[PDB]
RNA sequence: AAAAUGUUCA
RNA sequence: CGCGGGGUGGAGCAGCCUGGUAGCUCGUCGGGCUCAUAACCCGAAGGUCGUCGGUUCAAAUCCGGCCCCCGCAACCA
RNA sequence: UGGGGCGGUCUCCUCCUAAAGAGUAACGGAGGAGCACGAAGGUUGGCUAAUCCUGGUCGGACAUCAGGAGGUUAGUGCAAUGGCAUAAGCCAGCUUGACUGCGAGCGUGACGGCGCGAGCAGGUGCGAAAGCAGGUCAUAGUGAUCCGGUGGUUCUGAAUGGAA
RNA sequence: GUGCCUGGCGGCCGUAGCGCGGUGGUCCCACCUGACCCCAUGCCGAACUCAGAAGUGAAACGCCGUAGCGCCGAUGGUAGUG
RNA sequence: AGCUAUUUAGGUAGCGCCUCGUGAAUUCAUCUCCGGGGGUAGAGCACUGUUUCGGCAAGGGGGUCAUCCCGACUUACCAACC
RNA sequence: UAGUCCGGAUUGGAGUCUGCAACUCGACUCCAUGAAGUCGGAAUCGCUAGUAAUCGUGGAUCAGAAUGCCACGGUGAAUAC
């Protein structure tokens, strides 16, 4: 199976987060749309979200599938936590391998203030 | 690979109005190809894995994988970890380029044809049958070769009853009894 | 048993040397680590002696 | 499908004894002049023409001549 | 007479033999045998009783032996001082409780039975009872 | 023949629940991770659960698998 | 140099 | 009770020790030499290691259980 | 030492005895250790079994191949117990933290001693980074003191300066 | 006023998991089309990955009905016991 | 009249236990309430082993043979796995 | 210079003839198939001249059926201290 297999691989860098009160910036890879929420430390409420499937960014893009359809995305993540006063935050995979759109959208949140 | 594109319009309508399926997604489609060509004999010698290896690499068009013992065995005296054995999975273009060139070249050159089997399905609509000399395919000159090089060609499809991967093969006039 | 014993002195201005084992029945090379030169601060490489 | 392992791909040429015009890619690097093809095929109705046996009465018969 | 097929442990703890058995209810047969006193019936004497009651009933029905020995009961060579090892296993004892059914029989009538567990009884050392199987 | 044996090696709980520790003392003297670390817990080479923070003794039984884990509250 | 033996009667 | 060693072609002995292969002389089978036998000469066969369980990929071999056999000890009042 | 002799044993690790904290005896019941590795260590990324059933050249119960059931009955350098898929199990890339000076605070011992250890300073390496790493899934693989040897450090050096 | 949908992240860890039957695709999701390059296979676009999106709801996933199972589980009595 | 070590086992050394001196915290003890980890007694049989019967049942032994390739039948009867 | 266009056993099919009759059990022809066998262990046998060796022909018995037997000729040695 696609999705568990991807699963057990976010396992370990989840417990290892969720244990060192950190707030972390988590990333869903979808083939069309890329998701990325904010979530505080207690695990439950996220802070701040936003992805691909928001008009605000979906209009301004030619197609929501793309690594600079994530580079877009990974500046809004950095520009609504600096409104919330969010600098310092841990990244998560989420069993993405840190290569391709998701690496995207790190560095387009590592350039907007947002440091992880 | 045109037997691809045969499938893209001869096979998937003869099969809606065989089996009577509700979407196109619900025929079977061949996954892949796995050319298996167990040596055994490559504790004896070394060169003589290499040279199965490269009349295996030659039959399809690309190196293939040397495959090692899953397990211990002293009964053909393999400790874990021996090479004895080589595959290749074709898979796209090639292994269409290679389906075909099986069926409308190769199997004619077998000594002694008369078909093949409607039961070599092990119960999944995969194929899996087996060819004793290697040398119906035209890469080896025969000049070259020492060995009666045998190997296993086993079809992968996503047929769910054997009967289903039958009639699949039906439709390419895969030669049988 | 069959592990002996050497010394891997520094190649660094220093007398200073880690002890470890080898096995002497494989191993013909001299063993290589970068290690901590504990006087001059700083990591240099240790070939092997006895 | 990484480089330099493996061998090359060129667009062959297959004959046949029904004439077949059959241009299919392999790894040989030359041109096969093929006997047997699948349109030339032996066993589409050599089954019929492989069995023969279930017969001496006429057989007999041409010793008996009458 | 009955000993275990290649059993974990070759020797083992004596401990205690308490409380109340378990096989309380006839399961198999019609007739059962079922112990009152407390002790240890060793494998030498299931297979003499089983005899006891083969010949009452000739030969005939089903007699079912619902006790099994599995306990080496090992002893000391004659004459020897204490200490020094323990013993070696001599036979296979099977701890009984009170409330134990020993065997269970079928297909003779209740008077063939009673008599037939009679014999078998005599040959057995606990006080043993006649029981027989109920409805739940 | 037999006789030989091995001197014991003291384990079990040190600190039961409820228990003010201090940070470094050892909770668990356990053999592989018979319990595994909660929150403010370091789990050591020895597989000896300690104290990362001094404070109170949390026993408690998480995960999908439901293993007892052992937390320490900030006291 | 080595080099033994040959049932009883007729 | 206790202890050491041993059992392998039909017979008497190697090989174990450091596991993956069973050798040796006689005997035996067939031919040859001789009038025939012996002797002599040539060629070949024949033993899953006492047995059972486990260990390892693998047991003649390592470990344990049992039997047969041989040697050894059975001292002090 | 269930009188002594003979046989056996003497140190260390695992289970049981051991009576649900620890510990706990006998010539009580079962087994092992006196090492191994340059990677079988560190790290990043990825993968996850055994055994059966069906089909398939040589090829058979079992070589390698594909699929299904199954589910960790597998594996973990070694005995057993505890543990492990977030894998500690399996593969590859890159390296040496198998690092120096310390170490709050506890565990365990009559003591000698032994064990765990967050964190601090230096400097290193893996990763984008969060972080990780001062040996190895853990528990055996080991012996005090004296005496003497080799290397380093001017600390000392019996008149002073050296040297032993 | 809200309700049914769906994706992600957690809480709680089988009254929550299997099995059987049905069912959803405008969205979301998956499969999927393609791959010269970024990247990958100890062989292979299977996976990983990028570029895109015709087609589909088969598989997978989700939701509902079903107790054939797993699972949860009194009261009382019994065992044990200070 | 215990532990640890001992050419040590009827000796000795440290600790435990006694006594005297001195200083200190409701410090210590019993009980009720509360927070805990256990895994023994008992019980159970999914697991590691062991056991009986019944059902299904490969496989199996011996027979009758076609006394050839094939295979069948029968059975005094043994039997894993679920 | 090879298991070779060597070698021909064997086997399947198809026929001819003799003879009441060819299955047990004939000879021969045709096609196909095409093994063992590469100079032979210990040991052993024949021969001195037109002999050895090698090639082919005929006869008796006989319906048919010999690579045996009896008989003939062609080619034709070496060696005997």
């Amino acid at each position: 199976d696609k999705k568990s297999a991807r699963i057990r691989r976010a396992t370990r860098a989840r417990r290892k987060l969720q244990e060192l009160g950190a707030t972390r910036l988590v990333v869903h890879r979808t083939p069309r749309h890329i998701y990325a929420q904010v979530i505080a430390p207690n695990g439950s409420e996220v802070l701040v979200a936003a992805s691909t499937v928001e008009k605000a960014i979906a209009e301004q893009l030619k197609y929501t599938g793309n690594k600079d359809a994530a580079a877009a995305v990974g500046k809004a993540v950095a520009e609504r936590a600096l409104e919330k006063g969010i600098k310092d935050v841990s990244f998560d995979r989420s069993g993405f391998q840190y290569h391709g759109r998701v690496q995207a959208l790190a560095d387009a949140a590592r350039e907007a203030g947002l440091q992880f | 690979a045109k037997l691809h594109d045969y499938y893209k319009d001869e096979v998937v309508k003869k099969l809606m109005t065989e089996f009577n399926y509700n979407s196109v997604m619900q025929v079977p489609r061949v996954e892949k190809i796995t050319l298996n060509m167990g040596v055994g004999e490559a504790i004896a010698d070394k060169k003589l894995l290499d040279n199965a290896a490269a009349d295996l690499a030659a039959i399809s068009g690309q190196k293939p994988l040397i495959t090692k013992a899953r397990k211990s065995v002293a009964g053909f005296k393999i400790r874990q970890g021996y090479p004895i054995g080589c595959k290749v999975t074709l898979r796209g273009e090639r292994m269409w380029e290679f389906f075909e060139r099986l069926i409308t070249i190769a199997v004619p050159r077998i000594r002694d044809f008369r078909g093949l089997s409607a039961k070599s399905f092990d119960g999944r609509g995969n194929y899996s049958m087996g060819v004793r000399e290697q040398i119906i395919f035209p890469e080896i000159d025969y000049d070259k070769v020492d060995r009666v090089r045998g190997l296993d060609i086993t079809i992968t499809t996503t047929a769910k009853s054997d009967e289903e991967g039958r009639a699949l093969l039906a439709a390419f006039d895969f030669p049988f009894r | 048993g069959i592990r002996e014993k050497i010394k891997l002195v520094s190649s660094a201005g220093t007398g200073h040397f880690y002890t470890t084992t080898k096995n002497k029945r494989t191993k013909p090379e001299k063993l290589e680590l970068k290690k901590f030169d504990p006087v001059v601060r700083q990591h240099v490489i240790y070939k092997e002696a006895k | 499908m990484k480089k330099d392992i493996h061998p090359k791909y060129e667009e062959i040429t297959a004959s046949c004894s029904c004439g077949n015009v059959m241009k299919i890619r392999s790894t040989v690097g030359h041109d096969l002049n093929l006997d047997v093809c699948s349109k030339c095929h032996p066993f589409f109705t050599g089954k019929q023409r492989d069995v023969a046996t279930g017969g001496r009465v006429d057989r007999f018969n041409k010793r008996f001549n009458i | 007479m009955l000993q275990p097929k290649r059993t974990k442990f070759r020797k083992m703890h004596k401990g205690r033999n308490r409380g109340l058995a378990q096989g309380t209810d006839v399961s198999f047969g019609s007739f059962g045998l079922k112990a009152v006193g407390r002790g240890r019936l060793t494998a030498r004497q299931i297979e003499a009783a089983r005899r006891a009651m083969t010949r009452a009933v000739k030969r005939q029905g089903k007699i079912w032996i619902r006790v099994f020995p599995d306990k080496p009961i090992t002893e000391k060579p004659l004459a020897v001082r204490m200490g020094k090892g323990k013993g070696n296993v001599e036979y296979w004892v099977a701890l009984i409780q009170p409330g134990k059914v020993l065997y269970e029989m079928d297909g003779v009538p209740e008077e063939l039975a009673r008599e037939a567990f009679k014999l078998a009884a005599a040959k057995l050392p606990i006080k043993t009872t006649f029981v027989t199987k109920t409805v739940m | 023949r037999n006789g030989r044996d091995s001197e014991a090696k003291r384990l079990g709980v040190k600190r039961f629940g409820g228990e003010s520790v201090l940070a470094g003392s050892i909770i668990v003297r356990q053999r592989g991770t018979k319990f595994h670390a909660g929150a403010n817990v370091g789990c050591g080479r020895d597989h000896t659960l300690f104290a990362k923070a001094d404070g109170k003794v949390k026993f408690e039984v998480k995960g999908p698998k439901n293993r007892k884990f052992i937390s320490i509250e900030a006291e």
